[PDB]
């Protein structure tokens, strides 16, 4: 009954700048309103509790204001340990409810990614399927467009894809996407291409290999 | 210490039931309100019920209310939560939760469990079918080249990828699993290397999948062309 709204979805801030998280009620949430900080394969971390309460251990970087409807929580220096997911949670109505979560992710400089196709191999064929597999390897920001092109015909539900989480080191994402195809209509076709367009590449690159053809 | 402990997860099939157990390690657990809290795979944070300190009172999220029961019992000194017709959007992470008091409700949830995985599916326990990404699919020459594994068509809870038994961890990019429409499971795993190693240096991807008990060790070469 009571939605939450988290602004903005994804935040790219440097190590060591002030990052502020919005947190929105559609009523009035007075006091009953929590904020807590999830990283990939951890449990929930609560933050602040009654809007402005630090819990056990929270480092005084992290800080929560607001009243009513409209909640901010502030981390006044970004260590590279706040990069994580934050999460502002309601206990004033009925159904005690999330707002969709606002990442927070380190800004880098614009990395092209570097880019890959695998065709299937004979093993896979064998089996009756097809996967052809186009890799964009180390690219920041997050944003990029793949597009599979089969004898030049633009693909559409028949791939899947996958990213991998900001790197430790260099904060950059690499992504994989499979075409999944049935070996008899991978036999009908001769060019499988995939076409990548980022923000570091000044035009779209495309990867193709033919049928057969090694 | 104080800790939370959650057990009772596994695979259970859509339209069946399953039943989550809570254990509370160095706490009271009769003077706290209970919660569970899920995460499905890709989505965030949902609050799933809670029982009050009391045991008077329950609440539950609009998306389980009707189907899941959250029970205490402080005989067993034990949290429970009774899932039933299960569907496949009920496939997340659990974690058991302890309240913070609070006027009327709670200020916060403070406590947390490591988190337990239901995967609501009709699939058939099966282990993957390994294939190889070989390098240089057009040049080699200068530097820098990819090859990986196609670790396909499989289902369990999860995979552990490895290349050359960990002696090999730089550049390696393991990627989150798809659910594909099959209803098993399939990713990639990929490392980028020095071209001029190709010839020499042997890269083995170790495919371990516990929940068949299947262990692959697939060696990925540039495929021979005549």
């Amino acid at each position: 009954d009571i939605v939450m709204t988290q602004s903005p979805g994804t935040l790219s801030l440097s190590p060591g700048e002030r990052a502020t998280l919005s947190c929105r009620a559609s009523q009035n949430v007075y006091s009953y309103l929590g904020w807590y900080q999830h990283k990939p394969g951890r449990s929930p971390r609560l933050l602040i509790f009654g809007v402005t309460s630090r819990a056990t251990g929270v480092p005084d970087r992290f800080s929560g204001s607001g009243s009513g409807t409209d909640f901010t929580l502030t981390i006044s220096r970004l260590e590279p340990e706040d990069f994580a997911v934050y999460y502002c949670q309601q206990y004033a109505g009925s159904a005690y409810t999330f707002g969709q979560g606002t990442k927070v992710e380190i800004k880098r400089t614009v990395a092209a990614p570097s880019v890959f196709i695998f065709p299937p191999s004979d093993e896979q064929l064998k089996s009756g399927t097809a996967s052809v597999v186009c890799l964009l390897n180390n690219f920041y920001p997050r944003e990029a467009k793949v597009q599979w092109k089969v004898d030049n015909a633009l693909q559409s539900g028949n791939s899947q894809e996958s990213v991998t989480e900001q790197d430790s080191k260099d904060s950059t994402y690499s992504l994989s996407s499979t075409l999944t195809l049935s070996k008899a209509d991978y036999e009908k076709h001769k060019v499988y291409a995939c076409e990548v367009t980022h923000q570091g590449l000044s035009s779209p690159v495309t990867k193709s290999f033919n049928r057969g053809e090694c | 210490e104080v800790q939370l402990v959650e057990s009772g997860g596994g695979v259970v099939q859509p339209g069946r039931s399953l039943r989550l157990s809570c254990a509370a390690s160095g706490f009271s657990f009769s003077s706290y309100g209970m919660h569970w809290v899920r995460q499905a795979p890709g989505k965030g944070l949902e609050w799933v019920a809670v029982i009050w300190y009391d045991g008077s009172k329950t609440y539950y999220g609009d998306s389980v209310k009707g189907r899941f029961t959250i029970s205490k019992d402080n005989s067993k000194k034990m949290v429970n939560l009774q899932m039933d017709s299960l569907g496949v959007e009920d496939t997340a992470f659990y974690y058991c939760a302890r309240g913070i008091a609070g006027g009327w409700a709670f200020w916060g949830i403070d406590l947390w469990g490591q988190g337990t995985l239901v995967t609501v599916s009709s699939a058939s326990t099966k282990g993957p079918s390994v294939f190889p990404l070989a390098p240089s699919s057009k040049s080699t020459s200068g530097g820098t080249a990819a090859l990986g594994c196609l670790v396909k068509d499989y289902f369990p809870e999860p995979v552990t990828v490895s290349w050359n038994s960990g002696a090999l961890t730089s550049g390696v990019h393991t990627f989150p699993a798809v659910l594909q429409s099959s209803g098993l499971y399939s990713l990639s795993s990929v490392v980028t290397v020095p071209s001029s190693s190709l010839g020499t240096q042997t890269y083995i991807c170790n495919v371990n999948h516990k929940p068949s008990n299947t262990k692959v060790d697939k060696k990925v070469e540039p495929k021979s062309c005549a």
